[PDB]
Parts: C-alpha cells; sequence; structure tokens
C-alpha cells in the first residue's frame, strides 16, 4: 500500500 | 466595495455531482475563507487552522502549542464561563475537537443548523480573547499529561518520537511535541517561568490572522455566510508572521547509512527504511512521490511486497512519501517481518534495491501516471457526500497550500506527468541515503540508549561499508515487473431509473430456508455505487475456541490468497470486507457497481474451493498467536471494556482460551473445517444502491449457486439459528471484577448500570438521561476533577438489552474512581430537579437532532438498515418512531426513570464494574455497599438468569 | 553492440541549405526509421505507414483495412480512453490525422516540442494493443459510411471506381477501398461475421513490424530520438509478412482497345486515355516515365495541347504516368472537352498518336533528360523547409521504396539517361494498347450499365478495328515539334546581403495616390526566391453581376492566352496567380528571384495592351456557364457555407444573378469593358524575398509605368477605396435561412454566433473558447453521436467582424443537428465550470503555441503580412501582442464570455443558421424560440444595420  | 473583504474567488471548482455551492475569500486582514452553503444539512459546520504547532514550540517549554489548544477551549473574554462553548454545543446537538501538529492547530465543531451563529461566535472568540485562566490552566496540565502517559507505552508513538530523537539535536524536528506535567508546570516553575504568560505570548505573537484560514458551511445563503464570517472574524489582528520554514533536513549526513535496533512493547517485528528527500509539496500538479509510493507500494502480481511474500519474510509493506514540514519530507518502505524475515533483513533491504532498480532500467511510465490520473478524476467525480465537521476541518487544513478556486480539487486530480521530477525522487532512494530501523523483543537485553521521553530502549550502529556497496550494486531481479495495466476500473456510470416498485426502506424480496434478502434501491444519492452485505450463519464459526481459530485463520488465509488479485479493484474504487463472527462470517463488498459481481464471484468462489498453503498457515498462525499475546499490552481503558464484554454475554471465549487452543490447530484440522463451516448455511443479505431488484435476485442467486455447486451447501435449521443473551443482573445488585494491566501504569474502569431490554420507551429514557449527562459527565470528571484525559458516558448496548456506562482511565485507583462517579450521579440528580423546562427541552430537541441527522453517503445510510438487520430488530422508521416518543417525555419521567433503574438507592438498580489496576497499583460521594466480587467469570455467569432475545418489529 | 538496432544507416544525404540533422536506422524488428532533429522547430511531430492497404481487404469484407484506419484512434490497452489521444494532442497543441490507399496505411500526428513523447507512446499503441471496443467500432462505421456518401456523388471518386470496376474482377486492383455501413456491418451481421474480431485479426496478421516505416521530428538530439524511437517500437511483433505485389496488370487483352461513355453528375465533358504500363518505380534513378509525361504533357510552342487548343477541342491536358500498386502502372492522356472536341475525339486521338510518333521519330534527347535533370537539382537545393506534420507522413511513405541514405534526395536527382527504358515506354503507348473514356451529360438515357458502388452510369463498346487502324497509321503532323531550350531555368542564385535598414515586419516603402508598397527583404529563409503579391482595387470589378462576370472573363482569357509562354516559366519555378475579386484584381508571382521581374512584366504588359480572340472568348464563356450551373452539384455544407457568405455580406451576387447576366456578356461589351477597369487603380503590394528596397521600388514603378503607358491609368480617390461590410444582428435574435441541395441526400448546416468586431480582447475570448470545445465539439458530435463525418467549429472571420461558427453534413435534418450543437454548448459550459485551473492554462498554453508557431518557409511568412494588408488591419506583430492578452485571461473571463454572447439565454446573442436540406428531405437539448425564417436575402439586409470597420493598426 502506499501511505495515507 | 466592502473594505472588510480583500478578494472574492473565482469560481471555486468542484464536483459535478456536488450540489454544494461555495464562495472563497480573502479578508483585509489576510484570513482565507471558505463559505459552504447547503441548504439540506442537518448541522452546520466551522473550522479554523492556524498554520503554526509544536515545531514552533519554545525549546524551554516542549508542548506549550498543544497545551494552548487544550485551554483555548476553558474560557474567553465574551464568554468567561469555563465549559460555556461545551455546553452550548451540547445543548444545541453539537460537537467539537482539536489537534495539534507540528505546522497546524486546528478547530472544528459542528452544530444543529438553527444555531451556527451562536456556536460560531462563541468559536471566535478563541482567536481573539482567551482566558488561560490560571486555575483552568494548572487543572488541564494534567489532562495533557495523562495523554502523554497513553502513549508512553504505545509503540506507534515510540518510533514516532525516537526518529525525532535521531536526527539532528539542534533541529526543531527534535522536539516532543504533546509535553507532559513535567515539561509545562514543575520544569517551567523550577526555571521561574510563568506558564500562563507563555501562553498568551504565544498566542499574541502566531495566532495571526495572516496564518489563519476559515471554512463556515450551513443552510445559509453564501451572501448570509459572508456577512456572518465578516462580522465575526475581521476583527482577529494581523501581524503578519512569517511563515515557519525548515530548508535544512533533520537528517544530515552523520544521520544517513545508520541502524537502530528496537525494542518494542508489543511482540512485534518490524523494518522501517527511510530516506531524506526534498519539500515535494510545490510539486502538487505532478505529485512525483505518489507515483513512486503507488509503485514501491504495489502489492499486485510483480510487486516488491509480492516477492518479500513469496520469500517468506514479510506480509504486509507501505511504501512512498511521507510528510515532514514546509522545507523537508521523507520517503519510507516499511514492512512487517516473519521470524525467517528477521534473519534476513539484509537481504530484504537488497531486494528493496533491486526493485528500485528496475524502476530506473524502465523509466518514468506515463501510461501509468495517466491510469493514476483518471482513476483520481473518476473518485473526485463520484466522491461521497462528506460529514461537516470532518469537511471544515479538513478545507480549513488546505486552504493554507492552495489558491482559494483550487481547494476542492488540490488533492484529487494529477495534472502533468513530470518525468525529470520523478528521475530526482528516484534519484534519492540510495543506499548511501538510507536509515534502516528493526523493531524486535530479540534485542532485548542488547541496547544501550535509551530515549528520554518515551524510555525507548534502542541501539545505533553504522551500516558497514561493505553492506552498503553490495546494495548500491543491487541489478535486476527478474521476480520484478510494473504492475499491468488496471482491468478493475469502471467504465458503466450509467444511474439506473428508479424502479415502480421501489420502496424507501429495504424490502424483504427473498425468504427462503437458505437466505433472507433486503433490498433497496438507492434514492438519495444517485451515484453509481452498491454495498453488498452478507452475514453466513454457521454454528461451528464459534462452537469452541478451536473452531473460532479456525474461522479466523481460514478467512485470514483467503484475503492473504486474493490479496494480489483484489489490489487492482481496490485501486478502481471496489473494495470488500471479508471477517469472522461470532455467528459466523461477515462480507461486504462495496464501491463501484460495475464489477461488482466479478469480485463477488471470485471471493464465494475462492471461499468455496480454498486449497490453504502450507507455508502461509504457518507464518498467519505465528502472527495470530502474537496477536492474541499483545491485547496484553493494550489500554487499561480496553482492557475494562473487554472483560464487561466477557462478563456479561452468554458465550465468549477470552483471548488465553483462544491462545490455548491455537497450538492445536494443524493444517489438516483446517483443511476439515472448511468444508464443515460451508456444508450448512442461512445468508441474511442487504443490497443497497444502484442496482434493481432484479439485479439483486441475480446477485443473491449466484451467491447461493456458488456455494451449491462447489461447497454443497444446505440450509440450515430454523432452530439453529441462535443468537447469545445478556445476563440479568439482580435488582439491588453490585458485581466487581478486578485484573491488573501489567504494562500500562494508569488504571481503568467501565461502570455499567444495566437497564431492561430494548424497546421504544426504555430506548429513550436512557438516551434522553444520557444527553443530559453528557457534557457534565466530562466537564465534571475530566475538566474539573481531571480524573483522566479519557473520560466517557453513554448508553450501551449489546444483545437487546441496555444500560448507561461510563469508562474511565486514570492515575487514580479504580475505587476512587467509583465514588466520584457515584458522587456525578448525585450532582445531575439535583441538577436534573433545577433545570428549567426550557432547558430540559433544549436537551430534547438537541436528541432529536442527533437521531434525526440525515446520511450523507450511501454507506452511512446502509449501516443503519446493517444494524436494523443483524441486530433481529428490523425497525427501519426507528428514527422518527423514537423522535416522536422522545418528544412526549417530561422531567418528571426522567426522575422517576433515575430512581428507579439508576440512584444509588434504586429499587431496580444493576450494577457491573470492571476495575483494572495499573501495573505498580469536591461533591461528597454517597456510601456504597459491599460488592460481590467476581472471582471466575464462568461461575458468575452460571449462577445468574440470561435476558430474552428481542423480538423483530 | 546495441540488439534493438539491427542498422544505421550511412550520411542521410540532404539539401546543404538543410539544417535540419539525420539518422537513418533498422530496427531489429525490421522497422525501417528516420529521425529527423530540429532544435528550432515549435512543433514536434511522428508518422507511421504501414505497407498493407485496401488492396489487401478480404474480398467479403470491403473497406475494412480503411475501417481499421479509423478504429485505431479510438483507445489501446495502454490508453484506452476512446479520445485519450485526440484530447491530449488538443490540450498540446498538436493535431492528427491518417489515410488508406491501396498499398499504405499512413498515420501521423503533430504537437508541441516540450511533449513529443507524450505524444508518441500514445501514438505507438495503436501499432500494439487496439482494442476495437464494440459499442466504437458500432458508431465509427457511420462515420466512415458519411465519408462513403460524401464521395458518391463526387464525379472524380465516381471515375476512380469506375475505372476498377472495368479491368479484371478477379484483381485486387477492382476492390472497393472505402467500405460503408452496408459492407463494414449491415452484411457482416447477415453472413455471422464478428467485425471485432475481423479488425484484430486484419491487425495481427498485417501489422506486423517488417511492413512498417516510423519518422519521428524533435528537438531531441538524434541520440535521444534515437532512444525514443528503440523505447517505444522495438516491442512491435515481427510476422515476417511478405509483401503484397501485383504483378499481373488489371488491364488484360479484353480490357484493352475499349471505349466507354460515360453520364457525369456535373456538366463536364472530359476524355481519358489510359494505357497499361509496366512498374516504372524502380527506374527511380532515370525516370522514364516523367520524361515521358513532361513531353507528352508539355504546354509550349509545338506541343500537342496546342494544337488541340488551336483547334477548339480541347483547353486542358494532363499526361504522364500514374501509380498503380507494385508491378503495376498506368500512362494517361486526360483532356477536357469543348462542344466541338465533344464531336472530334476519334480526331484528337489521332493528334495524341501523331505526337507519340513524333516521339519515337526524333528519338530519346539527353538534352531533355539533362533540363529535367537540373531543374530537380535546383528544386531540392532550395526545396522550402517543410511543416514537419507532412513531412514525417511523406517520409514514412518513401521510406519502403528507397535505400535510408536517399530518402530525401530518391525523388529528386536523377542519374541516369536511358534512351533504353524512354523506348521501352514509348513503345506500350499504342492504340492497340489504348483504353478511351468519355464522360458527357450528352450519354444520358444511352447506357446499359451501373456501378455497384456510385451507382455510374455507362457503357461499354469495343472500339472498331478500322479505328484502331487508323490511329496505327498516324503520321507525321508539321504543327508538333519537340520544346525549345527552356530561357526561364534560373542561374543567379545570389543571396543579397541583408541591407542596413532592414525591418523585422515590412515597412511601407511608397504610399502615393496610385500605389502602397509594403517592402520586407528576407530575413529568415535565404532561399533565391521572392513572392510579388498585390492588390488591384477598381470599383468596376464588381459594380454589377455583369461587370463581376466580365472581369472572370477578362482574367481567364488572359491566362489562356498567356499560357504557352508562362508553362516555361512554370516549369522552371517560377510560378503566377491571377484572379479577379470583389474589389478588383489578385496577382501574385511567387518562385525563383532571378527571372521574376521578366515574367511580371510580361503580364502587366498583356493586361494593358490585351486583345481577345473571339473563338476562345465563346469558348471561355461557355465554360464558365457550366462552373456556374455546376455549383448546384457542390456538397450541402459547401452550399451552407456560401449562402451564409451572401446573408452576411452588405455586396454580394448570387451565382444566379451572374450566371443570369452572362449572356450579356458580348465580344464588343467585353472589348469596352478592359481599358475601363484599367483607367482608375490603386495599387497595394507587399514585396517580400530575396530582394533589395531599390529592386522593389523598381518592381513596383515598373508596373505603374507599364499600366501608365498602355491604358492611361490614373489613381482612384481614397473615398473610393471602399470595403464591404458585415450585416448587424440584433441581440436575441435567431434568423434561419433554409434551401434545398437538388443532387446530395445529405443535409447541411451552418450555424454562425455573431460576437462582435474584431479587437485584442474580442479575438482571444473567441479564439480561448473555440480551443476548449474543439475537440471536445467533434468527440461529441462525431464520435459519439455521429452526426456525419464533416462536423466542424472554430472562429469565423468577415469583414472585420466575427463569431462561433459549426458547420455539419449529415443524413439528419438541420433542425434536429440545431438541437444537438445547442445540446453541447451547454455541455461545454459545464465542462468549463469543471475544469481544473492548471487544464485551463493548458488549453491557453496550446493556443499560445499554435499562434506563435514560426513560418518554416517564405511564403508562410507572406501569407501572414499578406493577410494583415489585404484585412487592412495592419497589425504585423499580432501574434505577440495577441498572445500576451490571452495569457491574462481567466475561467471567469470565458464563462462570462459565454453567458454574455453565446448562451441560449444571452442578452447579446447574435445568431443566424443556414439550414440545407438533402435531395429528398444524448444530453439534454434546450428549447429554443421560434426563429425569423429569412424569405429574401436582399430584404433581410436592407433591415438590419451595418457593422462599422475595424480600424488600421
Ligand atoms: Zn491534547
Ligand atoms: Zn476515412
Amino acid at each position: 500500500a502506499p501511505p495515507a | 466595495n466592502n473594505p472588510a473583504i480583500k478578494r472574492i474567488g473565482n469560481h471555486i471548482t468542484k464536483s459535478p455531482e456536488d450540489k454544494r455551492e461555495y464562495r472563497g475569500l480573502e479578508l483585509a486582514n489576510g484570513i482565507k475563507v471558505l463559505l459552504i452553503s447547503d441548504p439540506t444539512t442537518d448541522k452546520s459546520s466551522a473550522a479554523l487552522d492556524v498554520h503554526i504547532g509544536s515545531l514552533s514550540d519554545p525549546p524551554n517549554i516542549a508542548g506549550l502549542s498543544h497545551f494552548l489548544q487544550h485551554m483555548l477551549f476553558l474560557g474567553t473574554k465574551k464568554y468567561p464561563k469555563e465549559n460555556e462553548y461545551s455546553q452550548f454545543l451540547s445543548e444545541h446537538a453539537g460537537s467539537s475537537n482539536a489537534f495539534t501538529s507540528g505546522e497546524h492547530t486546528n478547530y472544528y465543531f459542528d452544530v444543529s443548523h438553527e444555531h451556527l451563529e451562536g456556536a460560531l461566535d462563541r468559536f471566535a472568540q478563541f482567536f481573539l480573547s482567551p482566558l488561560f485562566d490560571e486555575s483552568a490552566k494548572d487543572r488541564e496540565v494534567n489532562a495533557v499529561d495523562s495523554e502523554h502517559e497513553k502513549n508512553v507505552m504505545n509503540d506507534a508513538w515510540r518510533l514516532f518520537q525516537l526518529e525525532k530523537a535521531t536526527g539532528n539535536p539542534k533541529h526543531p524536528f527534535s522536539k516532543f511535541g504533546t509535553g507532559n506535567k513535567y515539561t509545562l508546570e514543575t520544569r517551567p516553575n523550577q526555571e521561574g517561568i510563568d506558564v500562563r504568560q507563555e501562553l498568551l505570548k504565544f498566542h499574541s505573537a502566531y495566532y495571526s490572522s495572516n496564518l489563519m484560514a476559515v471554512v463556515v458551511l450551513g443552510r445559509e445563503s453564501l451572501d448570509d455566510l459572508t456577512n456572518l464570517v465578516v462580522k465575526l472574524f475581521s476583527e482577529v489582528e494581523n501581524k503578519n508572521v512569517p511563515l515557519p520554514e525548515f530548508p535544512e533536513h533533520p537528517f544530515q549526513e552523520e544521520h544517513l547509512k545508520q541502524l537502530y535496533k528496537i525494542v518494542p512493547i508489543k511482540d512485534i517485528r518490524n523494518l522501517y527504511v527511510t530516506f531524506p528527500i526534498p519539500d515535494l509539496q510545490k510539486y502538487y500538479k505532478s505529485n512525483p512521490g505518489h507515483y513512486l509510493g503507488h509503485l514501491i507500494g504495489h502489492e499486485g502480481p510483480g510487486s516488491l511486497l509480492s516477492e518479500l511474500k513469496s520469500k517468506g519474510w514479510v506480509n504486509t509493506l507501505v511504501g512512498g512519501q511521507k510528510a515532514g514540514a514546509r522545507g523537508f519530507m521523507f520517503f519510507i518502505i516499511n514492512v512487517d517481518l516473519t521470524e525467517e524475515g528477521l534473519l534476513h533483513v539484509e537481504d530484504i533491504i537488497l531486494h528493496m534495491f533491486q526493485y528500485i532498480q528496475k524502476l530506473r532500467a524502465e523509466g518514468p511510465q506515463e501510461w501509468v501516471f495517466q491510469e493514476l490520473k483518471d482513476l483520481n478524476a473518476v473518485a473526485f467525480r463520484f466522491k461521497d457526500k462528506e460529514r461537516p465537521r470532518g469537511y471544515t476541518s479538513k478545507i480549513a487544513g488546505i486552504l493554507h497550500y492552495y489558491p482559494l478556486e483550487e481547494v476542492l480539487t488540490a488533492e484529487y486530480l494529477l495534472e502533468e506527468f513530470r518525468p525529470d521530477l520523478i528521475e530526482m525522487v528516484l534519484d534519492k532512494l540510495r543506499p548511501e541515503n538510507v536509515r534502516v530501523a528493526i523493531v524486535s523483543k530479540s534485542f532485548e537485553g542488547k541496547t544501550d540508549r535509551t530515549e528520554e521521553w518515551y524510555g525507548t530502549q534502542y541501539k545505533q550502529e553504522a551500516i558497514p561499508d561493505a553492506v552498503i556497496a553490495k546494495w548500491q550494486n543491487a541489478a535486476l531481479n527478474g521476480k520484478f515487473k510494473l504492475p499491468t495495466k488496471n482491468e478493475f476500473i469502471p467504465t458503466n456510470f450509467e444511474i439506473l431509473p428508479l424502479e415502480a416498485a421501489a420502496t424507501p426502506y429495504p424490502a424483504l424480496i427473498k425468504d427462503t430456508a437458505m437466505s433472507k434478502l433486503w433490498f433497496k434501491q438507492d434514492d438519495k444519492f444517485f451515484l453509481p455505487k452498491a454495498n453488498l452485505n452478507f452475514e453466513f450463519f454457521s454454528p461451528f464459526a464459534y462452537v469452541d475456541p478451536l473452531h473460532s481459530n479456525m474461522a479466523y485463520l481460514y478467512l485470514e488465509l483467503l484475503k492473504d490468497s486474493l490479496n494480489e488479485y483484489a489490489y487492482a479493484a481496490e485501486l478502481a474504487g471496489l473494495s470488500y470486507d471479508l471477517q469472522n463472527t461470532i455467528y459466523g462470517m461477515y462480507l461486504s463488498v462495496k464501491g463501484y457497481n460495475d464489477k461488482q459481481p466479478i469480485l463477488l464471484k471470485k471471493i464465494i468462489e475462492k471461499m468455496a474451493t480454498f486449497e490453504i498453503d502450507e507455508a502461509r498457515f504457518e507464518i498467519i498462525k505465528e502472527a495470530y498467536m502474537r496477536s492474541l499475546n499483545n491485547f496484553r499490552a493494550e489500554q487499561p481503558h480496553q482492557h475494562a471494556m473487554y472483560y464487561l464484554r466477557l462478563l456479561m454475554t452468554e458465550v465468549a471465549w477470552t483471548k488465553d482460551e483462544l491462545k490455548e487452543a491455537l497450538a492445536d490447530v494443524t493444517l489438516p484440522r483446517l483443511k476439515a473445517f472448511i468444508p464443515q463451516l460451508l456444508s450448512r448455511l442461512h445468508i441474511e443479505a442487504l443490497l443497497h444502491g444502484n442496482i434493481t431488484k432484479q439485479a439483486a435476485l441475480g446477485i443473491m442467486q449466484m451467491v447461493e449457486d456458488t456455494l451449491i455447486e462447489h461447497a454443497h451447501t444446505k440450509p440450515l435449521l430454523p432452530s439453529q439459528l441462535a443468537a447469545y443473551r445478556e445476563v440479568q443482573l439482580p435488582d439491588r445488585g453490585w458485581f466487581v471484577y478486578q485484573q491488573r494491566n501489567e504494562v500500562h501504569n494508569n488504571s481503568g474502569i467501565e461502570i455499567y448500570y444495566q437497564t431492561d431490554m430494548q424497546s421504544t420507551s426504555e430506548n429513550m429514557f436512557l438516551e434522553l438521561f444520557a444527553q443530559i449527562i453528557s457534557e457534565p459527565a466530562f466537564n465534571t470528571l475530566r475538566t474539573k476533577e481531571q480524573l483522566g484525559y479519557i473520560v466517557f458516558s453513554g448508553p450501551r448496548r449489546a444483545n437487546g438489552i441496555q444500560g448507561l456506562r461510563f469508562i474511565i482511565q486514570s492515575e487514580k485507583p479504580p475505587h476512587y474512581l467509583e465514588s466520584r462517579v457515584e458522587a456525578f450521579l448525585i450532582t445531575m440528580e439535583k441538577s436534573i430537579e433545577d433545570m428549567t423546562e426550557e432547558a430540559f427541552q433544549k436537551h430534547i430537541q438537541a436528541l432529536a437532532i442527533r437521531r434525526l441527522d440525515k446520511p450523507k453517503k450511501l454507506s452511512a445510510e446502509s449501516a443503519k438498515y446493517w444494524g436494523e438487520i443483524i441486530s433481529q430488530q428490523y425497525n427501519f422508521d426507528r428514527d422518527n418512531t423514537e423522535v416522536a416518543y422522545l418528544k412526549t417525555l417530561t422531567k418528571a419521567d426522567i426522575i422517576k426513570f433515575y430512581k428507579e433503574m439508576l440512584a444509588v438507592d434504586a429499587p431496580r438498580r444493576h450494577k457491573v464494574s470492571v476495575h483494572v489496576l495499573a501495573r505498580e497499583m469536591l461533591s461528597q460521594a454517597p456510601a456504597l455497599p459491599q460488592p460481590e466480587v467476581i472471582q471466575n467469570m464462568t461461575a458468575f455467569k452460571r449462577g445468574l438468569p440470561l435476558f430474552p432475545l428481542v423480538k423483530p418489529h
């Protein structure tokens, strides 16, 4: 996942 | 023309689907304003964000801006009564909060739409003439101290501050933002510092109109909102304060190529990789950091995570840009670690640099950027309508970063592909610029440093040149590929015409042994989305601790297995939740309706044909064992709530029971369990959104057909559809269960005054009483008595039964807390006797507004219906019915209810208290009876009757 | 060394005047590439030519390769949005088109130089993974159908297909290349064909790398262009497809000695004579066919045409080689026919064969070859710099035919004198190999066949053996002689030094009663050429229909008379244009400056001493009558534009009025008209190129002195220099003028929203709005709604006034088209409200780039200045000034412009619509008012005010  | 207004914003660019109206302005004093007119809104809202925060604290008074944030609520020159603001909001269906970050202090409220001016005027005074009353300061410093304490044994906060502690100690990044009693009272007193003075000096120097942004949302026209805001905010003074900037990175050369080994509180294993990067905020039109985060953090086939997971080294990964402050940012790649991953950190980091090298080899990918851009455009267009309070708060923060006209679009829409900026950031993600932190209990007794504010035990070492060199030579690994084109992107946004037979509430459109199907076609929001909720009942999901473990593990493994496939759907606005429950399984599919059937079918198919990977099995089982163990490190008030649940519910397996049974879960046993679980089910569903009766029936049939085909599922008997009961407490009984929290040095308590089964009358007696005492409970037990930061009261509802609960976390012993809550109840009795009919009716109206507050988005409405369905009360028109009844209640009714059910000498008082002792452990309180001390939970439940289950509406 | 590159070419031969840099190469997969680096270019460009076309369509799906050409623009796997490609280009100042011939499909674009990679990436995907989306296919088949329809009643297209239909029907030459709804949808549906699959199969089978050539032109270095093309195109798959070849001529024995008699749509009379010949393409270094075309098609003294014209049988002649496909070509001799010529076709053809016999008698002439070679060498050296888009497209085609090193020179430079090939081709031009087609309305009712695709009515006959025999016995005719040496060949290519007083824009260097002289010595291109443009003003050229007819006839007669003399100059790169206008006369002489004053002097002298030949007069009068009548067969959209012009301009004679007055034009009357026309004139000139101020002044005075000497010309009065005004429409007015097209079965519409007089602000409001809606208008009105093939929108400028126009040609009735245009305008208003600030700025930047794009050649620069001069605005620095203003515009400015001038309820809406009915004849559209229907153009104009004229800069 991308931060959030 | 109007002198108080410097400029009025051109058209504020908004989503096509957004019917709210907007006007931006800049006041003469420099305040940036957004006005939002929404004639349908039940609650109005305002927020103000000051562009100053804890990075600007005096070096010798850590926590000052945060403390100021607390104090602004405690009285102003115009409204000096300490809780005037909070009391007004409570009496008018409102609520408020605020937060302090490094660069911002953000204050917000909502309130009944009829009372916007009244709340807003009280709010505005915070920014004009706060009292910072001396006695309020000496009390409220304890709340801040208690807030800090709560955080001390929390691993996230520990790590947050440790990073600050390991950068440049001269940089403001190093500051401790929370403060505590030492930094805000003890040390200042010993240094001859006058803290009230410092609070006033800080407010005067930094609470300047030029650093402020305000957002107001109400029913009023834009013109009337304009006049209101000018009237209340043009008097704020402009000190023309320069905006703080931090162009030097807190991580300089001596802070790079460093490795930190850290002992956590919980048994967790994590790896944190960090690179310093320039401030990328000015590049928001191209957002190169988001591009690189999307790729490095990707979870689909070919990804960094996929290979790390295949190697059996990590389970999860977060990657991308992280905010710093004006002038500096970070880029992170964080993973958890399996037992084997902990032994392979150098290898994991190598693989990270290999994936980065692959990105460098392929160069920036425009099709990737365009896909992100187009998905963002779709998301913006069909965005759910936000709740006012969160919306005003969020917008006030972003008004500082974008022109007025662009504030709504600025955080959704991407504009230009800038491959040069991508390459510039990628050029920063190199081994010579890396920081590495490993979190693990295996470092216990092997560390030599302690972080001052939290006590964190750690060790720091230079990363060997030989290791850096190997990472620098990272070559291409054939396992890593760019993502493939996202095939879950929605393309059909057609809103189906409302059917002739459409209903206002869900209708029961299928009712068979196998399935009960509730359906409603959206008639409010008209976005191309739907919510598909399913409860699968099976007695084998919770029959014993072993089966509960297996049900959990089965679904965790299933999600883990589907993760690569479902990640793309996620990114494309189509998501699902799948979890074991005490009655079976819960599945929810949400988002764009276009491709929902495809994802839903894949999940059910996978559920019914599931083949377990043994290595995933062992890894996930080990993580689950730690998760169960780690509950010991949760907060005292969380313990209290957990024990009360165990005590009051017919069946409930404890964490200790679950972990005892976990060692016994074997792969063969889990394989046998699944077909058993699926062999007989009842399915109750709610399908609500952009769908027709016919598609709803088709979805349900597909679900049924798929289980029938692959799992040979047959219906349960009606007698098997048991729900659990709540324990029935004896009249005048008082029971106490005592436990200790071994990690935190604070106690927790929950007190529960059980009333009776839920019904229109009992519900509204309880909710009105709760409304009445809500703000007074907080004001008394926290603001005046300062028992702790966490003080809560309100209704408790479980298993069709209800009562009043208080929860407090405190440095004081739970028996002291009991006496104070009891003292408060007496004060409330007298307060209710003395209160005017006018005041009383205000509380009725406030509760009424809260209950009738209209859902702004589909999922809020679905959740209401879902509550009626899983509770099996099915009362979809509840709010109207219960509020109509509420309005007939008198003050005498409430007094009688209190005297019969709640007062210390009440004939039908039913009290149970959970006392959680700390690790190391004024109005007149009444005399209390001796409690019966619960020695054994099973024995306790065995010895009491159980309530009936509530009847369906 | 580089695996993706098979070979890099040696030095690409170019003109020494050409500063662009070139590199040729062949990729590993067989794609031939030319890279063109031009660090000066404002627009970059690429083209790809696949060596497959309509000769390769499945015999059961006519039009497939052409349909595929349309479909490639409508989405790919990487860029799935249907208009991603078009939108990207529009937003970056770009444009694109493509075509399909028998053996090629050629695709090309240009774009702002900063966005080459983005455009080229989207373009490359056409050749990798087109979607051939089912919905797109169903819509776009209508555009192809409408394309075909537009061609159906066009005489040139009808003859083009008729020729194919009268050769071997088994030969691919016979295929119908356009396709239509019937061949591409209706019939395939009937035959169970999945057209999407056929598109996929055809692309997979034939869009092979080995049959592709790519050309890329950008500011980038050759190395960067190289890396770019390798990166994007090396992934195209090589299927090693054999190049189609057609060694067997479509015209076999049974197709020779045939006569076709054909009924045209227009009243035209033509004779087409055709001989099959071998494919001569491989002989490009000698070009025997061009040698023979040069002689047979000559127009000088002694020529075939000269004698045919003197006999009063023909007016024009085209002769020479004509492309077929790989393996076959044609040689043609086509002429128009006078009334007498129609009666003497056998004799005309006898003269053709007599001229051919003279060529055989004299034998191949090296000196003729040498002239052609010398002229081609000069043409190549001093070739005007091309616009990138046309240049890339052209080179991509020819890369298939020549070695990399020769691609620039191959079509120009002759190297080999080949008397053997000349004789060999001449030996094919014999009566036993001839096909003859006569086109004439005289065959109406006398035909017995119908061509299937166009409906062409014709008759086929064997040419009598006695007729063939007479032609075979053609003897030398003393009237035919070879051309003599071309004395117009230039030899002085000296570029005059830039004068100390040279200016960047034209300067007014003479301002007298007789003449206004604008002069600029070329400071950019430095080729030995100049453009000499003259507007001759006289009231008597347009005073009534009779005089307008006489002005036309005078100049046609003059050009006819000079033709023999001027033809040698034209071959030598020196041409002129001479025509009557609504204000007098227009003369432009262009090309190498060397001999230019000689041609100019001759034209003016001939003008002023003109003696009319009575036989030429009657012939040219008859042709002109037919030309006026033939307007009835122009397309509906051309009709609509013509009617709008008549409606909106102060003075304009209709075709009906001209043809009515034509019968009154007698020889004596025309003889009297000429001296009157020339008796009083004002001359405004632009002399621009490789010439000095003194030479310019001398050229101008030479023209004046010549008219003064021979015509006694005196100066006009300043008051007589009247320009015409545009009719001023009333606020909120809507007028409709309705007519019928009697030939075509489609309707046409032009809608004109008149705004205001031209000025800096009004110009840029309109141009920015036009830019914003340009691509969406096409995407909506054609790609989505498929109203027709022809859908146009943009600024209309006339007589100093302006506004927004839409032009559509459709099967739908004009009132329906009106409603959809109005629906679209509302769509655009909301689109502008919803677009981001940055999207708005992109459109500003795209317009800026388009407006500032530098002329690449002299005549392009001359045209801009000439526009300023004929409009009498004289704003030479317009582009800088207007772009500067443009950049200050906001979304608010454009919304206000739309609401004030354009919206359906705009206070200043000024709308006029021209509805042209066919021969036999979704967003919400707003309700429209009842229009005022215009019944009489004269009364319409009388009842309205006239705008002022724009003031000179
Ligand atoms: Zn706080
Ligand atoms: Zn076409």
